[PDB]
C-alpha cells in the first residue's frame, strides 16, 4: 500500500521565516490525491492543499504545495505565528492514509533547565507506594535524556514522564519523570538520584537526596 | 455547514459502541463520508470509508469489528464499534471526503475511552520543596480514572511558573499526573501553597498544603 | 461468411473514457479467437464461464466487445463482485458474467507528457451502476440540499475528472486499454463462431 | 506478425492499365480477408476491390466492369488488375489484411496517377 513519510518530525522556526515541510511517498502515485492538513492544538484538521498544489478556498496566499511521483513539498513563505502547529500529508490507494506529521515549533535560544527532585511524601509511604519525582523546568530545545540512578544503579522500565507545550511566553519545555516504586523496595536503598544530561548543560547534571536523611 | 459527532464514552474491552455523526448542510447519502481517529498524542489514522452508492472500506485494524453505515432520513452517518480493543482509545472524527479535492468539512470529534478501570477519585501528594535562588514544589495528582482532572494553585491566585502535566497511564489502568510550580526560595517563608484539584466523575474536591 | 469485426476494436487508433465506454455488437461472421490469444501481448487475459483455448469451438448468438482506457490499478475493477470508483460508477460487470476482460498497457499511445487530460472517469455519483449501464451525464453533483444551477462550487462538483496521463507515472498509474467480451446466447440463431 | 508489400503503381495516362500486387507474409489465420483500398486527395479512404472468406471478389461501384482482383493463395499475394484507367482513379492505393478477425494490417501505400 502507499506509505507516507513526513520530514523532518519538528521544524523550529521563527515568525517571518520560511518553513519547507516533506512528504515522501513509499511509491510512485498521483499527485491529483496529495493534500495536507494542519492541526492546531485540541482542533479538528484543516485542509490547505488538494492535488499537491491547489489551495483550499479561504486558505492564506503565503501556503504553498508541490512535488511529483514521490516527493511533495508544502512550503510557507512567511511564517505568522498561527501557523506553528502540526502538518499532515494525505494520500489514497483504494481509501486515505495519513502521513505521521510534522509539528512546526517557535526557535529560541539554548536554555538549561533547572533540575528538581522530589523524594516520595509519607502520606503516600503509608498507603504502600513511592513516587519519586524528577523535574526539568523550562528548558530548550525539546531533546533531553533523564536518567535514574538508584545507589548508583540506572534504572529501566519503571518511570514515566509528562511534557508541557511549548511555553506560551518564553517558549520553553518543561519535564516531569516519575519513578513508581513499593514502599518495601523504596526502603531498601538509600541514594535517588536522577541525571539530566541537556544541550544547554556544559556536563550532566544530577540532583539526588538520601531516603531518611534530612 | 458542519458535522457534529457523538456517542462516544467509557466501555470496558469487548465491548461495543455506535458513533454517530449529524450532518447539516451535506447531505451524508450524497457523499463519501469517513470515520477518521486520533489516539493522545498520536497522528491521524483512517478507519473507514462509505461511497455515496454504498460501497464500504475499513482499516485493516478494524475489519471484522467496525461497520460504517448511515440512515438518510436523519442525515447522520454511525460507526458500529464492536470487540472494543484499549488501543481503540481515540478521538473519532467524521469528514465529508472529496477525494481529489481533499476532506474539506470535519467535525470536533467524540472521545472514545476502552478500559477495564473503575471510576476513582486521585490521592494528592504534595511534592514538598527543599538560599537566594528558585525553588520548585507542587502536588502529584495519582491514580485516578476516567480524566479529566483541574489543578489551580491558590484557588487561582497563583499562575506565573506553574506547569500542570499531561496525565500518563499507569500500567494499573489508572491516570496519574504532576502540576509544580516554582517560586522565589525566600518566599517559602512568607508564603502559604496549596494546590485545588478536582475530579469531576468521581465528585472529588480535595485542597492539599504544600509546606518542607 | 462474414469476417467478425472484432479489428475494428482492437486496432482502433483512440479508445473511449471509461465513463463513456464503447461497445461493438458482433454477429453473423465467423473468427478465429487463436489469433487474439496467441499474439502475447496482454497484461490481462481472464475469461469467466468460458475457457479461451476452448473458444474456436462454440458458437453465440452475439458478442458484445466493450472497450475502453482505465488506470492500470483499476483493471482489477473489471471483473464480477467488485466495487470502486470503476466498478460501481463507470463500468460494471455482473455477477453471472459469461466473458473475458483483455487489458494491456497503452502508456505509448495514451500518455503524453505534459498529461493526456482527454480520458476521463466519473468521480461522483448517488447510486451504483446497472450491470453493463452506460452513464454519461454531465450534470453538476450536488452534494448537498441546495440545487447547484449549473454553476460548479461549495457542494457542487463537476461529476467527471480528468485521468492525468504522463509516460513517468508508476505503473499502477499507468493507462490501460480494456476489451470486455461478451458471450451472449440466448436461442436460434448463435451466428458468431469460431473456424 | 503480418507484413504486407505492395507494388506496381506510377503513372500513366488515360486508357492505360496497371496491376498492383500485395505479397503477405508472416503468421495469416486461414480466416483473412484481403482488400485494396484508395485514398484520393483530401478524401477519406474507400474499398475498391477485396475478395469475401467465401472467395468471391466484390468491387466498389465506380470500378466494376474495369478492375479484376484475384488472389493467388500459393503466393499469398492479393492481385488488382485495372484497366481503362481514368483521372479520378488517381489516389494512394492500400492493401489491408484481416486477421483471424481479430487485428488488421495496411501496406505502406501505393500512387497512382492517371493524367496525360
Ligand atoms: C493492430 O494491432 C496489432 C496487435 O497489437 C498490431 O500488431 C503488432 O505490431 C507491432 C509493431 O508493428 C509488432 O511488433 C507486433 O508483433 C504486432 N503484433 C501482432 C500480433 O501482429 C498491428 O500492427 C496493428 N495494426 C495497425 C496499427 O494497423
Amino acid at each position: 500500500e502507499i506509505v507516507l513519510t513526513q520530514s523532518p518530525g519538528t521544524l523550529s522556526l521563527s515568525p517571518g521565516e520560511r518553513a519547507t515541510l516533506s512528504c515522501r511517498a513509499s511509491q510512485s502515485v498521483s499527485s491529483s490525491y496529495l493534500a495536507w492538513y494542519q492541526q492546531k492544538p485540541g482542533q479538528a484538521p484543516r485542509l490547505l492543499i488538494y492535488g499537491a498544489s491547489s489551495r483550499a478556498t479561504g486558505i492564506p496566499d503565503r501556503f504553498s504545495g508541490s512535488g511529483s511521483g514521490t516527493d511533495f513539498t508544502l512550503t510557507i513563505s512567511r511564517l505568522e505565528p498561527e501557523d506553528f502547529a502540526v502538518y499532515y500529508c494525505q494520500q489514497y490507494g483504494s481509501s486515505p492514509t495519513f502521513g505521521q506529521g510534522t509539528k512546526l515549533e517557535i526557535k529560541r535560544t539554548v536554555a538549561a533547565p533547572s533540575v528538581f527532585i522530589f523524594p516520595p511524601s509519607d502520606e503516600q509511604l503509608k498507603s504502600g507506594t513511592a513516587s519519586v519525582v524528577c523535574l526539568l523546568n523550562n528548558f530548550y530545545p525539546r531533546e533531553a535524556k533523564v536518567q535514574w540512578k538508584v545507589d548508583n544503579a540506572l534504572q529501566s522500565g519503571n518511570s514515566q514522564e509528562s511534557v508541557t507545550e511549548q511555553d506560551s511566553k518564553d517558549s520553553t519545555y518543561s519535564l516531569s519523570s516519575t519513578l513508581t516504586l513499593s514502599k518495601a523496595d523504596y526502603e531498601k536503598h538509600k541514594v535517588y538520584a536522577c541525571e539530566v544530561t541537556h544541550q544547554g548543560l556544559s556536563s550532566p547534571v544530577t540532583k539526588s537526596f538520601n531516603r531518611g536523611e534530612c | 455547514v458542519q458535522l457534529v459527532e457523538s456517542g462516544g464514552g467509557l466501555v470496558q474491552p469487548g465491548g461495543s459502541l455506535r458513533l454517530s455523526c449529524a450532518a447539516s448542510g451535506i447531505t451524508v447519502s450524497s457523499n463519501y463520508m469517513n470515520w477518521v481517529r486520533q489516539a493522545p498524542g498520536k497522528g491521524l489514522e483512517w478507519v473507514s470509508l462509505i461511497y455515496s452508492g454504498g460501497s464500504t472500506y475499513y482499516a485493516d485494524s478494524v475489519k471484522g469489528r467496525f461497520t460504517i453505515s448511515r440512515d438518510n432520513s436523519k442525515n447522520t452517518l454511525y460507526l458500529q464499534m464492536n470487540s472494543l480493543r484499549a488501543e481503540d482509545t481515540a478521538v473519532y472524527h467524521c469528514a465529508r471526503d472529496l477525494v481529489v479535492y481533499g476532506m474539506d468539512v470535519w467535525g470536533q470529534g467524540t472521545t472514545v475511552t476502552v478500559s477495564s478501570a473503575s471510576t476513582k477519585g486521585p490521592s494528592v501528594f504534595p511534592l514538598a520543596p527543599s538560599s537566594g535562588g528558585t525553588a520548585a514544589l507542587g502536588c502529584l495528582v495519582k491514580d485516578y480514572f476516567p480524566e479529566p482532572v483541574t489543578v489551580s494553585w491558590n484557588s487561582g491566585a497563583l499562575t506565573s511558573g506553574v506547569h500542570t502535566f499531561p496525565a500518563v497511564l499507569q500500567s494499573s489502568g489508572l491516570y496519574s499526573l504532576s502540576s509544580v510550580v516554582t517560586v522565589p526560595s525566600s518566599s517559602l517563608g512568607t508564603q502559604t501553597y496549596i494546590c485545588n484539584v478536582n475530579h469531576k466523575p468521581s465528585n472529588t474536591k480535595v485542597d492539599k498544603k504544600v509546606e518542607p | 461468411t462474414n469476417l467478425c469485426p472484432f479489428g475494428e476494436v482492437f486496432n482502433a487508433t483512440r479508445f473511449a473514457s471509461v465513463y463513456a465506454w464503447n461497445r461493438k455488437r458482433i454477429s453473423n461472421c465467423v473468427a478465429d479467437y487463436s489469433v487474439l490469444y496467441n499474439s502475447a501481448s496482454f497484461s490481462t487475459f481472464k475469461c469467466y464461464g468460458v475457457s479461451p483455448t476452448k473458444l474456436n469451438d462454440l458458437c453465440f448468438t452475439n458478442v458484445y466487445a466493450d472497450s475502453f482506457v482505465i488506470r492500470g490499478d483499476e483493471v482489477r475493477q473489471i471483473a464480477p463482485g467488485q466495487t470502486g470508483k470503476i466498478a460501481d460508477y463507470n463500468y460494471k460487470l455482473p455477477d453471472d458474467f459469461t466473458g473475458c476482460v483483455i487489458a494491456w498497457n497503452s502508456n505509448n499511445l495514451d500518455s503524453k507528457v505534459g498529461g493526456n487530460y482527454n480520458y476521463l472517469y466519473r468521480l461522483f455519483r448517488k447510486s451504483n451502476l446497472k450491470p453493463f449501464e452506460r452513464d454519461i451525464s454531465t450534470e453538476i453533483y450536488q452534494a448537498g440540499s441546495t440545487p447547484c444551477n449549473g454553476v460548479e462550487g461549495f457542494n457542487c462538483y463537476f461529476p467527471l475528472q480528468s485521468y492525468g496521463f504522463q509516460p513517468t507515472n508508476g505503473v499502477g498509474y499507468q493507462p490501460y486499454r480494456v476489451v470486455v467480451l461478451s458471450f451472449e446466447l440466448l436461442h436460434a440463431p448463435a451466428t458468431v463462431c469460431g473456424p | 506478425e503480418v507484413q504486407l508489400q505492395e507494388s506496381g503503381g506510377g503513372l500513366v495516362q488515360p486508357g492505360g492499365s496497371l496491376r498492383l500486387s500485395c505479397a503477405a507474409s508472416g503468421s495469416i489465420s486461414t480466416l483473412n480477408v484481403m482488400g485494396w483500398y484508395r485514398q484520393a486527395p483530401g478524401k477519406q479512404r474507400e474499398l475498391v476491390a477485396r475478395i469475401t472468406l467465401d472467395g468471391r471478389p466484390e468491387y466498389a461501384d465506380s470500378v466494376k466492369g474495369r478492375f479484376t482482383i484475384t488472389k493467388d493463395g500459393a503466393q499469398s499475394t492479393l492481385y488488382l488488375q485495372m484497366n481503362n484507367l481514368k483521372p479520378e482513379d488517381t489516389a494512394v492505393y492500400f492493401c489491408k489484411l484481416e486477421n483471424g478477425g481479430f487485428f488488421y494490417y495496411w501496406g505502406q501505400g501505393t500512387q497512382v496517377t492517371v493524367s496525360s
